């Protein structure tokens, strides 16, 4: 983090005090689709075979 | 990553205690953004919210009176701190700092670095909901909450005065901006 | 010699006149930078556009480096005026404080520095002007026994200019600012009225000046 | 705000599409930044004006006057006077809107040091009266500290002592009288209100334009990088991100205009406190109407007021004079 705050500031020193180096956010752990339950038996499949 | 009958997004779902219509399906606030969502395959309703989200600060003193610095998170509990920055960097360095056992939790969000003591100082570093940051002691960088003064009982009554023996001709230094480079 | 010492140790005491140099510059860097933005454009450089792209599409390619170009300097100005505000404030401040320090003494607390103010020095520097606030303060305190008045001849006593301050065993009236006791006279104290009507007042005898030339 | 969030909302293509634009979202996140230093900074000019934090004595015996409605009440949770409690509660969005990159709420100092701060300088008011103002605190009693503001404003101190009990009783009923219409009138802090107000409107305003497509096809990132293909997509991202920036430019611009009639406003609060309350002040019409006397500073959600005391002639009788 003294790296990055150093980077910030733009300066191989860094003085007394407290600097927003940067923002975080918790990456989607995982993707997922819902959609409504599908209904029984419609005539879709009845038309194929 | 969730999607609703076409309504992408991201965000933690929890289970709501919303009372929904039937016929309602989804949510939303004064600001005109999704706060619930109705499960498609079952009368179900639950939250989204931001992952976490949040702002990054280093406090660090002098770095030539030392190199350690503490880390605070934005808004953040600091369970979530191990995966909010995945803990995916350098192995030494960053994943010190991401966990440990000087952590703190504030109204303005996490600390991890920095040793919280009950003792109150004049605030060094601001930090945030009345807590501050200083590096005095090993040395080691402590947070406390900023001592707005120290207390001082006048000893008053209904008969007693107070009047001055000598005085002193102190001098202060006021430095006001007057004018800024004339740029064309 | 402790102001200037403290002024030629202390590198951050013109940290404000500083930072609003630092900020100008800074913005003015910024400046420089916005011209190596492509902005959506090919390229951040005219004649690559020029050259590389032939008219048709390179007039649609220097449009949009030119509303890139123009809505930083649009947002520099707008800085740069907001800032400008702010310097005129702040030197609307410094013009009264200097009218009113400088210039004569200000009964306005804390605005001619801290403490009972007497005069300030005016000094110059890089865009800034510094005042030497000089103050008269109370070093040390001491706590005496008051009363709001004094009764002797049956009539409350109230002092011409100062407060009745009293240790151990005397009665003195001393200035508010400092403890100067002196001996209770008509000379510094006025009467009104009897003295059964004011909460506080103590018995206590007011010399008469005239006495000693009464006696010859 | 956290600028490349609100524009693309994790969405890569658009930081990159955005990363050709320059800075704007650093200037802008720099100026967010300057806004809330300054605010605190002005919060700590205008409530940290106390050396020292002062501690009314035990017993409340100023000879008549009554500071119970000014002076905080140990009974309660917070340590806030009956008309400071009156203000936080009349005054009252903003915690349902930190979803589209917005952080507000952290403060670098609580309501509960604004409230020690106000109620440090109320016991230097009373007990040590404009003394601890100017440097070491010297204790007076509050009749002696009344008669000195009686003789500065130009009255003899002989009539505050020949009334010491009907000016404690005047007060009294003063202070009680403010504070019903401050209770029962709901626009007694109408600055304050608008202030927070217009804030949330703005904050509101801008995590609406979100939903603008500014002649996009759709205003969501994901319908764009979804049915519409890379080549096509690049364009629609950069119409989004251009509406998206200018509608952040024109917010932080007005944000900024705020926070200087902010900065203003806390100035001239600053410069009340050391005079109105710090002291006496000769200015007419500055410490409130009449001949200024003193002022009690009280604490309110995001502001200060001041309970200006002003000697006022009620009865003119006409004589001839030469
Ligand atoms: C009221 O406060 C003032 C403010 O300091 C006092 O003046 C200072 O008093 C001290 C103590 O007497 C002096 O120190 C002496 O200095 C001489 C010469 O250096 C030295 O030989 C002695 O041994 C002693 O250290 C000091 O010079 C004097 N002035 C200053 C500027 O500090 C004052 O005495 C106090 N009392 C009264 C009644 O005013
Ligand atoms: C300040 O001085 C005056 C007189 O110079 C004091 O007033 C006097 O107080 C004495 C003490 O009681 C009175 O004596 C007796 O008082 C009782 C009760 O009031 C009364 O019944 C007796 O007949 C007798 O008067 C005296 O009358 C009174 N007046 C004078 C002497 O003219 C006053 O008390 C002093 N202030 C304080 C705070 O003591
Ligand atoms: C949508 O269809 C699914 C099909 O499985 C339903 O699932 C049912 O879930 C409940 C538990 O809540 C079970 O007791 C049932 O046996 C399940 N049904 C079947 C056919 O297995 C689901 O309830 C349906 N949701 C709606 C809203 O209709
Ligand atoms: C200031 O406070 C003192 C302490 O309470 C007061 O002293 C009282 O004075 C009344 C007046 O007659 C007496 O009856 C009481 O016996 C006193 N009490 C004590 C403990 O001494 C005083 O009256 C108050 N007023 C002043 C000093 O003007
Ligand atoms: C912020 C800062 O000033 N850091 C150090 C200071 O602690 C030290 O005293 C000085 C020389 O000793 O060098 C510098
Ligand atoms: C290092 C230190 O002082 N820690 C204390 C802790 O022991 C105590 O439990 C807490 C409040 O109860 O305050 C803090
Ligand atoms: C007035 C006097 O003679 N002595 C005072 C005493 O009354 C007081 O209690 C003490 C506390 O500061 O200071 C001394
Ligand atoms: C010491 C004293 O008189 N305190 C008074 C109290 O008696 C009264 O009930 C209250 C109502 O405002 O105000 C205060
Ligand atoms: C989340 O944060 C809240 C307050 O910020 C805290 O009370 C809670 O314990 C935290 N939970 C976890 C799992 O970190």
């Amino acid at each position: 983090p003294l790296s990055e705050t150093k980077c910030t500031l733009k300066s191989f020193t860094v003085e007394k005090g407290i600097y927003q180096t940067s923002n975080f956010r918790v990456q989607p752990t995982e993707s997922i689709v819902r959609f409504p339950n599908i209904t029984n038996l419609c005539p879709f499949g009845e038309v194929f075979n | 990553n969730f999607n609703f009958n076409g309504l992408t997004g991201t965000g933690v779902l929890t289970e709501s205690n919303k009372k929904f219509l039937p016929f309602q399906q989804f949510g939303r606030d004064i600001a005109d953004t999704t706060d619930a969502v109705r499960d498609p395959q079952t009368l179900e309703i639950l939250d989204i919210t931001p992952c976490s989200f949040g702002g990054v600060s280093v406090i660090t003193p002098g770095t030539n009176t030392s190199n350690q610095v503490a880390v605070l998170y934005q808004d953040v509990n600091c369970t979530e701190v191990p995966v909010a920055i995945h803990a995916d960097q350098l192995t030494p360095t960053w994943r010190v700092y991401s966990t440990g056992s000087n952590v703190f939790q504030t109204r303005a969000g996490c600390l991890i670095g920095a040793e919280h003591v009950n003792n109150s100082y004049e605030c060094d570093i601001p930090i945030g909901a009345g807590i501050c940051a200083s590096y005095q002691t090993s040395q080691s960088i402590i947070a406390y909450t900023m001592s707005l003064g120290a207390e001082n009982s006048v000893a008053y009554s209904n008969n007693s005065i107070a009047i001055p023996t000598n005085f002193t001709i102190s001098v202060t230094t006021e430095i006001l901006p007057v004018s800024m480079t004339k740029t064309s | 010699g402790k102001i200037q010492d403290s002024l030629s140790s202390t590198a951050s005491a013109l940290g404000k006149l500083q930072d609003v140099v630092n900020q100008n510059a800074q913005a003015l860097n910024t400046l420089v930078k916005q011209l190596s933005s492509n902005f959506g454009a090919i390229s951040s450089v005219l004649n690559d556009i020029l050259s590389r792209l032939d008219p048709p599409e390179a007039e649609v390619q220097i449009d949009r480096l030119i509303t890139g170009r123009l809505q930083s300097l649009q947002t520099y100005v707008t800085q740069q005026l907001i800032r400008a505000a702010e310097i005129r404030a702040s030197a609307n401040l410094a013009a009264t404080k200097m009218s009113e320090c400088v210039l004569g003494q200000s009964k306005r607390v804390d605005f001619c520095g801290k403490g009972y103010h007497l005069m300030s020095f005016p000094q110059s520097a890089p865009h800034g002007v510094v005042f030497l606030h000089v103050t008269y303060v109370p070093a040390q305190e001491k706590n005496f026994t008051t009363a709001p008045a004094i009764c002797h001849d049956g009539k409350a006593h109230f002092p011409r200019e100062g407060v009745f301050v009293s240790n151990g065993t005397h009665w003195f009236v001393t200035q508010r600012n400092f403890y100067e006791p002196q001996i209770i006279t008509t000379d510094n104290t006025f009467v009104s009225g009897n003295c059964d009507v004011v909460i506080g007042i103590v018995n206590n005898t007011v010399y008469d000046p005239l006495q000693p030339e009464l006696d010859s | 705000v956290d600028c490349t969030m609100y524009i693309c909302g994790d969405s890569t293509e658009c930081s990159n599409l955005l990363l050709q634009y320059g800075s704007f979202c650093t200037q802008l996140n720099r100026a967010l930044t300057g806004i809330a230093v300054e605010q605190d900074k002005n919060t700590q000019e205008v409530f940290a004006q106390v050396k020292q934090i002062y501690k009314t004595p035990p017993i409340k015996d100023f000879g008549g006057f009554n500071f119970s409605q000014i002076l905080p009440d140990p009974s309660k949770p917070s340590k806030r006077s009956f008309i400071e409690d009156l203000l936080f509660n009349k005054v009252t969005l903003i915690c349902a809107q930190k979803f589209n990159g917005l952080t507000v709420l952290p403060p670098l100092l609580t309501d509960e040091m604004i409230a020690q701060y106000t109620s440090a300088l109320l016991a230097g008011t009373i007990t040590s009266g404009w003394t601890f103002g100017a440097g070491a605190a010297l204790q007076i009693p509050f009749a002696m500290q009344m008669a000195y503001r009686f003789n500065g404003i130009g009255v003899t101190q002989n009539v505050l002592y020949e009334n010491q009990k009907l000016i404690a009783n005047q007060f009294n009923s003063a202070i009680g009288k403010i504070q019903d219409s401050l209770s029962s009138t709901a626009s007694a802090l109408g600055k304050l209100q608008d202030v927070v107000n217009q804030n949330a409107q703005a904050l509101n305003t801008l995590v609406k334009q979100l939903s603008s497509n500014f002649g996009a096809i759709s205003s969501v990132l994901n319908d764009i990088l979804s049915r519409l293909d890379p080549p096509e997509a690049e364009v629609q991202i950069d119409r989004l991100i251009t509406g998206r920036l200018q509608s952040l430019q024109t917010y932080v611009t007005q944000q900024l205009i705020r926070a200087a009639e902010i900065r203003a406003s806390a100035n001239l609060a600053a410069t009340k406190m050391s005079e109105c309350v710090l002291g006496q002040s000769k200015r007419v019409d500055f410490c409130g109407k009449g001949y200024h006397l003193m002022s009690f500073p009280q604490s309110a959600p995001h502001g200060v007021v001041f309970l200006h005391v002003t000697y006022v002639p009620a009865q003119e009788k006409n004589f001839t004079t030469a």
